[PDB]
């Protein structure tokens, strides 16, 4: 914050081991696909200062949300097309059905 | 009157930046521990509360004085003063001490040397719940602690032989596990700064059916009889057994979304969930069911009416296979 | 560990408010047995019509069931608003099994169907008057 760049020099120690324990995170719904560390310069109004940057690339995963949104749409689509195996002369029974999917 | 002059005398040239045999030796920290209440282990944020009073005792050759009194008992107003170690807890999210209405803290300095310093804390551990067999899962999950700036080489921690003593084990905010034992254990780990003595507590939870026995596993198994309440009703009342299954489905998706809105978002198929599917497969099964003795009802008669007869056997039946397998295999597991 | 230490202690006693219990669980509840129980004076002609009536009123037992359960802490034993509950779910399940019975006797014994119809527009309202006397008496006196 206070110090330019010709008062202060940032850099990763070991530039490729300065940051650990990423391979041992478990997140419950993303995944860490990689990490990397960046060494740059920012310049503001006030002068020209050093930073570095860890950015990690979490990919979701997909298992939780089929089981939990796609499955019920795809059933509840299987329910409305079976309104077509129904004779047309109940009513009641089709219009029930495909009501119902709608609603869903 | 003379104790002012001891305390005094304690102090004078006292450095409380320099741990006790700085170049010596390590410094051998016995610690106690008093486990309060083991508040709520909520799942979805993978954390547990504990309630402690942690004792810490060790030897300072420097806060050594002979006078008639045998120990100095004294409050939090000569804490400060004094070298200090650095003990925080590796798993905890987030843990505080306790201010009101004093700084509960408690430092008695013995003739020898022997300081013995006692705090309440409220530690926020985390532990990373494996969600298989829910709800009939067991953990095990640690509170573990070093010291921070001093690898092993200065500062080595000791469990005492009595160390860990829970309290009553009734009055805790453990609601849906209990509470079956505990065990000490001493490691040592490596990090960028050096090799530090970790010690941990490991608290064994188990998880006591009830709650999820009559918030999920009731309503669908009364869902799945309310579905086959259906293959009684005479097969000519179309809109009857129509409504019957729609509304059933939805019932136990409902049901569903509910049961897995209880705990975290896991990408893996737990055992409450596998259980609502089947029951929902169970609900979907007599729909179709009943679709095909309607549609082959136009075709063949006797085909739907053995059909009947036939599925009102066959429902039942594989209902309580599934939940004998099920239930035997999980409770074995 | 340390020594003997002197505690004082202050216990406040405390009486839960019924009311808003009342008039959110057993209002509903109540209200949905009865609209159950209706199902019995309809003719035995009117098939979709004492389906929906047993099919709506579980599903609507099931939902306060899990409405009412949401309000207390995860706690792992039954309360008495469990106890209730489950008596008003059992009613309404066995007012839809009454009927399903009753169709099922339909068209080939109707005197039976008839029979048990006419005494389950009895033997239902009374035990649920009973259910709820014991009830109230054996949780207000405490
Ligand atoms: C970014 O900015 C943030 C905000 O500025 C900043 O947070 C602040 O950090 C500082 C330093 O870390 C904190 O200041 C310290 O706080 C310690 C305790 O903190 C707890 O309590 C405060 C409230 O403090 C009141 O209550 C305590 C306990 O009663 C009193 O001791 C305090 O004096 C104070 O009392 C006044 O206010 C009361 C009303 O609350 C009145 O009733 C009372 O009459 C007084 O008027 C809480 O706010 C804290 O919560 C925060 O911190 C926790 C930490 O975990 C967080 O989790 C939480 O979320 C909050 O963020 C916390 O609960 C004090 O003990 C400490 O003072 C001692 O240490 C200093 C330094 O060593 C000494 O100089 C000082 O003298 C004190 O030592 C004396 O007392 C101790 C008692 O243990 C003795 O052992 C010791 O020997 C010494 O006694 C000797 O001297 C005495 C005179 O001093 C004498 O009487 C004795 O006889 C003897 O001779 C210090 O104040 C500050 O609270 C934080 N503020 C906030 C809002 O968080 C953050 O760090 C910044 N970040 C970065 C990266 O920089
Ligand atoms: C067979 C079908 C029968 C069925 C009878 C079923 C009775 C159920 C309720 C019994 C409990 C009850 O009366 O609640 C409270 C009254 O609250 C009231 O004053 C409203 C009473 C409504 C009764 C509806 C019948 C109880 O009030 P209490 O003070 O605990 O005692 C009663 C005092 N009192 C009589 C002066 C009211
Ligand atoms: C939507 C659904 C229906 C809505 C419309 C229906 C009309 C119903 C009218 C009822 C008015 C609501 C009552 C408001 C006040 C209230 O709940 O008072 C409570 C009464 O509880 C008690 O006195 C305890 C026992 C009685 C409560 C319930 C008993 C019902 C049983 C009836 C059996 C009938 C069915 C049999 C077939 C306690 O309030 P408080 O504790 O704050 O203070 C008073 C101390 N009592
Ligand atoms: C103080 C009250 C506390 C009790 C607690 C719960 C009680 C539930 C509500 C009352 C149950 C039935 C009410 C009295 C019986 C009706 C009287 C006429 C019926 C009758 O004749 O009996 C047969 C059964 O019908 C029927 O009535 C069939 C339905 C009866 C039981 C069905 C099973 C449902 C299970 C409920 C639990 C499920 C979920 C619970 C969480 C009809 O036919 P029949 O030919 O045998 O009659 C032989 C004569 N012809
Ligand atoms: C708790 C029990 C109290 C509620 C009713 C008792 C159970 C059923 C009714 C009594 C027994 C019964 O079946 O008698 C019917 C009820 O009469 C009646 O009184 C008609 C139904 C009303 C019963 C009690 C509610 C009073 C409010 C009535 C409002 C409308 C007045 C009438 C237009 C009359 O006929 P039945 O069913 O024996 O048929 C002929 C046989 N199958
Ligand atoms: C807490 O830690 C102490 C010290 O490691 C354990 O005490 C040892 O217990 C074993 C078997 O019980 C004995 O063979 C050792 O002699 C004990 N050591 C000392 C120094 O007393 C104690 O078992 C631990 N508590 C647990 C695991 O619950």
């Amino acid at each position: 914050y206070g110090y330019t760049t010709d008062d202060i020099e940032f850099y990763w120690r070991g530039d490729d081991n300065a940051v650990t324990g990423v391979t041992k995170i478990e997140l419950p719904q993303f995944s860490i696909v990689d990490y990397k560390l960046i060494t740059k310069k920012v310049v503001f109004s006030t002068g020209s200062y050093p930073r570095l940057s860890l950015s990690f690339k979490l990919k979701r995963n997909i298992g939780y949300f089929i089981l939990q949104t796609y499955m019920p749409s795809i059933l509840i689509t299987i329910l409305s097309w079976v309104s077509f195996w129904i004779n047309y002369d109940a009513s009641a029974a089709r219009v029930a059905l495909g009501i119902t999917t709608v609603l869903t | 009157g003379d104790v002012t002059v001891i305390l005094n005398n304690l102090l004078e040239g006292y450095d409380n930046k320099l741990r006790p045999d700085i170049g010596v030796k390590p410094t051998l920290i016995h610690t106690d521990m008093y486990v309060n209440s083991i508040g709520p282990v909520n799942a979805i944020n993978m954390e547990y509360t504990i309630d402690i009073f942690f004792a810490q005792t060790w030897y300072d050759r420097r806060l050594k004085f002979n006078s008639t009194i045998k120990v100095l008992r004294l409050n939090s107003n000569m804490v400060g003063k004094i070298w200090i170690p650095d003990t925080f807890f590796r798993n905890s999210k987030k843990a505080d001490a306790h201010w009101i209405t004093t700084p509960n803290r408690m430092l008695r300095i013995w003739n020898d040397g022997r300081v013995l310093y006692t705090l309440r804390l409220t530690i926020d551990a985390e532990c990373q719940l494996q969600l298989h067999n829910f709800p009939m899962d067991e953990h095990s999950c640690p509170l573990e602690f070093s010291s921070y700036g001093y690898p092993r080489e200065e500062i080595v921690y000791q469990w005492k032989r009595s160390s860990v003593e829970v309290g009553d084990t009734r009055s805790w905010r453990l609601y849906q596990f209990s509470f079956v034992g505990l065990r000490n254990t001493t490691e040592v780990v490596k990090t960028t700064s050096g090799d530090y003595v970790v010690m941990s507590v490991y608290f064994d939870l188990s998880r006591r059916m009830g709650y999820f026995t009559i918030q999920t596993y009731i309503p669908c198994t009364l869902i799945v009889v309310l579905s086959w309440v259906s293959f009684w009703i005479n097969k000519d009342a179309v809109p009857a057994r129509t409504s019957l299954g729609i509304t059933t489905v939805l019932t136990m998706t409902t049901l569903s979304t509910i049961a897995r809105k209880s705990l975290p978002k896991v990408s893996y198929v737990t055992a409450m969930d596998l259980f609502v599917s089947v029951c929902f497969i169970f609900v979907f099964s007599a729909l179709v069911e009943y679709g095909t003795l309607h549609y082959f009802v136009s075709s063949q008669p006797a085909r739907a009416a053995k059909m009947d007869s036939y599925a009102r056997i066959f429902f039942p039946t594989a209902f309580c296979l599934f939940n004998l397998v099920y239930w035997v295999s999980y409770l074995y597991l | 560990s340390t020594g003997e230490y002197v505690v004082m202690t202050t216990h406040f006693h405390l009486k839960r408010k019924i009311g808003y219990f009342v008039i959110q669980t057993y209002l509903p509840c109540i209200m949905t047995v009865i609209l159950s129980q209706v199902s019995f004076w309809l003719n035995r002609e009117s098939v979709p019509a004492r389906t929906v009536f047993g099919v709506t009123t579980v599903l609507t037992m099931t939902t306060l069931s899990i409405s009412a359960r949401n309000s207390l802490p995860k706690v792992a034993y039954a309360t008495a608003m469990d106890w209730f509950i489950a008596v008003c779910y059992a009613f309404v399940f066995s007012a839809l099994i009454e009927f399903a019975t009753v169709n099922y006797f339909t068209k080939s014994q109707p005197a039976r169907a008839a029979k048990i119809d006419r005494l389950s527009r009895i033997a239902f309202p009374l035990l649920f008057g009973i259910f709820n006397l014991v009830y109230w008496a054996t949780y207000l006196n405490r």
